[PDB]
């Protein structure tokens, strides 16, 4: 299973971020509760505020002038194109901002999950370019676990991971 | 080849909604929420719990003046908008005009309360005559009527004596109050109903100074009557007076309007037929829900509405992006 | 033996242009694009399609009535908009005024056809003067006149018999018809021209019932003369009749105009002349193209036209950010 | 021969993004033409987007209001001030928020695609801190084709970049 | 280990809380209100012009005279007009003054204002001068009448017709009042004008007016169930007015010279002046007009911020803060 | 601060960004006077950009309609009431929109200073994971300096910081 440079995961059923692991105890999907749930309580923010910051009074629209008034029935419909023009412009091109704000702020999201990972693994994994990381050394699902939360042990697997990562450099 | 792994990724499913961002158009995502009302029930409902006036063939000056073609049992004492049609039916039957129209109708679109009262009987005119006012333009039943509201008074036994008649608002409320004048044909005519070739209608209170003079010339024919009937009103605050004097042409008050008024509202034009609902926003075609701060239904709403935009569709990104 | 080497770059051009952002004013970069009009042909041009009406000397009053100094073509059957000057040279020869003027001037500025007849001919006044009606405040060619689209009817052998006309609009179309009453100076005055001294003008349609008198007063000398004329229109609905009744003062119509209307525009006050071009958008001092979003040219615009800013410069940056 | 830490390539004429080759055989510069046309689209939508919404319909602009009527024409001169500082307003901040986001986007460009070289080439090169790689083993004109087309072959170099960077003192 | 080197930011003891599209009450370094919240409680002058405030009194009471009206013109002239609530000093003598919003309007800003005598009580030999006097109209409790135009009457029962010119020599716009008394009945009408039928004509270049009475019975005002109708004429320089009426004339005696260069409005407030200045007036108080928007008042007269329905609008300018 | 600063500098008063190092001379704070001036200057154009662009001409607003023309007041009515929407709407999501970048905008600045430093050291220090670096070498205050300099002298210890390396691990 490849990761986000690829696209989205339909086993992923439980959040928006998370992960994917492989190891011998066989596969599985895991997502990330914090990121997922301050995303999401962003976008509700967002959606929110779009929606009631509008404010809206009683108005009464109607045409009440006679045929000798023309110049007032002109002015106001002067003034009912004009704030047509007006809130038809925003809202069109508001929309259009906040929609590429929202997709960019899924991506950032994304990559912040991917370079904490890297962080913890250094060189006892290799980046795989497709948003996953082979281990160097045998990692179980403890092990795993202490990935997704921030306690992974390098100094433990590094004299295992470079055995073999040198194995793999040379051809062996 | 592959060892153990681990991978970062994102939420993924079987959703096809596409929204667009300034850069990209129709990017399908897992989730997304439209901001743009759409839809309407396609009934005329109350506004904010307050019944509408619907006029059904009628025009307000029709109905005030009590047009006997209009239903004049109508018993509506309050009301938030008034429905006429775009062509009612029913306007003044014998040809004229109703003075400051569209200000009347402004001001009457919104009423707290309302209520017919009847300030001058016909019995206080024993020196006219009160029942030979009746008109072919103003038929009921087929044969000659005239407006229910007012009198047209007749010159009896060949006379037309000067009337001098004051009502003095003793109710709680304004009244409104309307009379008329008739414009006849010629001078043959103007003898055969009030015996006094030359006339006039003078009208007072604290506020109004009002003196008014026939148009006797010829005119072509209106709903096949040449004569015309200019009709005016005037609010009476309570304890003031109006005083009438004339001597001929004078269409005299019978019944007046105790009406009361706190808030301003339009008239629509619709034929849509009412609902027994409620809504806090009304358009001619339908009522619409004001949660979402854009619609793009019709521009002549009544209440608290979204804004009115030119647009299909406004719909936001909630979601991931799919593939 | 050196090592070989990979790099990653981006663009770089000799552009100066330069854009604005909300962080950093008068950044260069190397291609920008201009959202603004800033531009105008300096011509009147057709609008839609439609050629306006442009009155070079004339007023839209002294148009109608058909003021003798008034150098006329009436070759306009159809217009988009009017062009007036600011200060149109002959607008009433003889003083007075046109009842509801600016609402009339609002009904005509976008015409669809629009082509005078003759409703009342001199013919149909056999006992009133039809050609003294005359007056050197309106002079045509030396010699005095009057305007030339209404007849001034004048006592005949010092009587001045009551009219009673009536005209029903046959047309398919609606017609615009003027009339006029004429205010005297003294009593003396007023029976010289028309032999009574107390008249009348009653004017009747289905939707008109008008009664005009003449006051009769002192007023301060108006292009040479005392009196006045104050002139009125009403539109008259196929198959509906106008009525006249009068006994002196009566400005009579002769011509009237068979009027069509669809849509509505305004009137343009400009001198900048005529150009044989076509726009969307009409300015008092040139017309402007409409593809951008936005200009800065003139507020008052006739047409299809950008929003009005108070900007000089609005210039998205396309390219990337440039050290040239 | 510079990268993207020092500036811009006068040299590059035929993208937006591109590389700079410099191997044995000589030198030269390329230009990926996926994050330039991607990047052409995108700006291209935002420039239409920004014009394209604008509705507009006929409007009649004029002063006819006699002497008598200065409260319905101050009334008018509210409505038209009102809408000229709305425009103004939203015109020039809208410039100047999607400046910044334009040229924000083509940073973000040039680092994506400096980082999906160092992924692929990952310990084969050295990186010399100015957007360059420098290899530790002979990439020839096909190698460097690999880079930039995205097929690479790490374990061909991988044992002649490892004792290169052993025996690098 | 050892030899260290970290990358940080700034942070501090602010508290200032500021709003985002995404999170609510973000903490942050420092920040920025553009938000105009405050007034300074008191009507101040506009642009270095001070305002016309009518404590008292209308606009109709003060231009034609009230006798109650200290109609004090030390200012002559003003960049808005200030009205109280309810005016004591309106039209005394029950009626109308035609086209008063047009001319609140006109009068709201005023360049040069000068009250001038154009036809003294010495012009009306053959009618009475003295006796146009009303209780409506009150001085001391003694029935008194505008002081700006007068009530002519008949003397001598004759009310013999009225020909009165004047031309404007004054190089300024004047503003002329004048009025028409309506009144109750016939023997009244005959007791005050002697004749029973009366007129008045009035023509300038560009006003062709003739008023005839309307006798008919009204509601008492002010105790009377009289009415005067006023009116009024800009006269431009060099242009004449034109007077004749045989009764019921309510002749001008004094006018105004006018010179206006711009318009304002007419404000309703009943705060106090404070020698102060302003770009920007509200009823309530003047406001600054640094900022881009405010919150204070709809009904604004100056180059002002613009109005919004906010209380708080909030720029982050530094650094998020925990 | 992107998951990776703690964050919060009560002792750096002088900056908005910058530095903190300890060695055998001692420790303490710099601020990256660059960056830093270039944030200040950069946030001070937005705060007057959104103030300055505002146009305002001079307007009398009162209510001048008789009870008569009630249709012409409504009129007025719903101008400002329109006018008071479109600007409060606009107003209140201009300064959410605004803020959130200008925290990004902050954000994104130590995420470039933080990998300016990374670009230089490279396997010279070591990243601790929380945005400092350790250093395989002797790194004296001249040595810290060229750090914040941005002139780091990587080949000056490189040598002694391989030797280093292979003494841990
Ligand atoms: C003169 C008078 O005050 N009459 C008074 C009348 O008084 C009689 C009294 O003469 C008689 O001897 O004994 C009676 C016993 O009951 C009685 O006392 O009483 C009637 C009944 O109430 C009063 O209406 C009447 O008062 C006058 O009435 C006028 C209308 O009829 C009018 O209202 C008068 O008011 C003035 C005013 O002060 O405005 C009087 C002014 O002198 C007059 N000014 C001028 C220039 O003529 C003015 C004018 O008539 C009207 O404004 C015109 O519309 O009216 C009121 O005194
Ligand atoms: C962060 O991740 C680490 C790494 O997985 C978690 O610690 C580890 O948790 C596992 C699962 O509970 C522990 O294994 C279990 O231990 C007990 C004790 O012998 C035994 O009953 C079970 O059979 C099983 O092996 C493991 O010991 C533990 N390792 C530690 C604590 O070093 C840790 O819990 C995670 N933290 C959070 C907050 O999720
Ligand atoms: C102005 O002239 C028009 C046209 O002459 C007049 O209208 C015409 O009026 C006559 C009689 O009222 C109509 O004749 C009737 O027509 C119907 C068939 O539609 C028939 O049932 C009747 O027996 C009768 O003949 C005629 O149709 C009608 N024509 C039009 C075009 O309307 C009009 O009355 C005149 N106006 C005035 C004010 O006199
Ligand atoms: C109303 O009063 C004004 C203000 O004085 C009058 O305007 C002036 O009228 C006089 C004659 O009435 C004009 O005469 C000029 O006099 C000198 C001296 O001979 C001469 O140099 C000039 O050629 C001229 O004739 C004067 O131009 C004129 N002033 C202005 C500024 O127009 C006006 O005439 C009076 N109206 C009436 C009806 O009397
Ligand atoms: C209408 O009638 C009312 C009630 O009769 C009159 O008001 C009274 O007026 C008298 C003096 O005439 C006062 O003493 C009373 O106190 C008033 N009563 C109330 C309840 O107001 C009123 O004047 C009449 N309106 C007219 C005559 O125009
Ligand atoms: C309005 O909203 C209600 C739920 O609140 C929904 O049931 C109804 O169908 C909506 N009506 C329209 C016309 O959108
Ligand atoms: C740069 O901005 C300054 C601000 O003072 C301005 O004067 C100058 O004209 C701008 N640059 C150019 C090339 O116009
Ligand atoms: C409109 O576009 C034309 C054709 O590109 C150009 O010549 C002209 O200058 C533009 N501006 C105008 C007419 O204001
Ligand atoms: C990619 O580059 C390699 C190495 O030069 C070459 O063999 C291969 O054909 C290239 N593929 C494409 C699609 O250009
Ligand atoms: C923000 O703080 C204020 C007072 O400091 C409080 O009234 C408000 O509810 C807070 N906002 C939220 C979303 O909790
Ligand atoms: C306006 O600014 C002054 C100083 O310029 C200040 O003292 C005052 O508080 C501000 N606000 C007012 C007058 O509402």
């Amino acid at each position: 299973i490849a990761g986000f440079i690829e696209g989205g995961w339909q086993g992923m059923v439980d959040g928006w971020y998370g992960y994917h692991h492989s190891n011998e105890q066989g596969s599985g999907y895991a997502a990330d509760k914090e990121s997922t749930q301050k995303a999401i309580d962003g976008v509700t923010n967002k959606v929110n505020s779009i929606i009631d910051k509008m404010n809206t009074q009683f108005e009464a629209v109607g045409r009440e002038f006679n045929n000798l008034e023309r110049r007032i029935e002109n002015l106001n419909k002067k003034m009912e194109d004009g704030f047509l023009d007006v809130w038809t412009y925003n809202a069109e091109l508001l929309v259009l901002m906040e929609n590429e704000r929202t997709l960019d702020f899924h991506d950032s999201n994304v990559k912040n999950l991917y370079d904490k990972v890297r962080l913890q693994l250094r060189d006892n994994a290799k980046e795989l370019g497709n948003g996953c990381f082979e281990f160097y050394h045998k990692c179980d699902n403890e092990c795993m676990e202490s990935v997704r939360n921030g306690t992974y042990d390098y100094p433990q697997y590094s004299e295992e991971a470079r055995l073999k990562r040198e194995e793999i450099s040379s051809g062996r | 080849d592959p060892g153990d792994q681990i991978c970062i990724g994102y939420h993924a499913n079987n959703s096809t909604e596409q929204v667009d961002t300034i850069m990209e158009k129709n990017v399908t995502v897992t989730h997304a929420q439209d901001i743009l009302e759409k839809t309407h029930n396609g009934k005329l409902c109350d506004l904010n719990g307050v019944k509408p006036l619907i006029l059904k063939d009628c025009s307000v000056a029709g109905w005030l003046l009590g047009n006997p073609m209009c239903d004049e049992f109508i018993r509506v004492p309050e009301w938030s908008y008034i429905v006429e049609r775009a062509n009612p039916a029913n306007d003044l039957c014998y040809p004229g005009s109703l003075n400051d129209y569209e200000e009347l109708k402004h001001l009457l679109s919104r009423i707290n309360h309302f209520e017919k009262i009847l300030i001058i009987p016909k019995s206080s005119w024993p020196n006219h005559e009160t029942s030979l006012g009746v008109s072919a333009a103003c038929p009921y039943q087929g044969t000659p009527s005239f407006f229910r509201n007012v009198v047209w008074l007749i010159k009896k036994n060949d006379a037309y004596p000067t009337i001098k008649i004051s009502y003095n608002n003793t109710n709680r409320e304004d009244l409104l109050i309307l009379w008329g004048i008739h414009h006849s044909n010629n001078a043959e005519e103007q003898t055969n109903l009030y015996k006094n070739p030359t006339t006039y209608i003078s009208v007072g209170t604290s506020t109004l100074n009002q003196r008014l003079v026939p148009k006797i010339a010829t005119r072509s024919q209106v709903n096949g009557l040449r004569g015309r009937m200019d009709f005016f009103w005037t609010i009476l605050k309570p304890n003031d007076a109006i005083h009438f004097e004339s001597n001929g042409n004078f269409i005299a008050p019978e019944y007046a309007y105790k009406i009361v008024k706190k808030g301003d509202s339009t008239i629509m034009k619709s034929g849509v037929e009412y609902g027994h609902c409620n809504t806090k926003c009304q358009t001619p075609v339908g009522a619409i829900n004001s949660s979402m701060p854009f619609h793009n239904i019709h521009p002549l709403t009544i209440g608290e509405c979204p804004k009115y935009v030119k647009s299909n569709k406004l719909v936001l990104a909630t979601g991931l992006r799919n593939s």
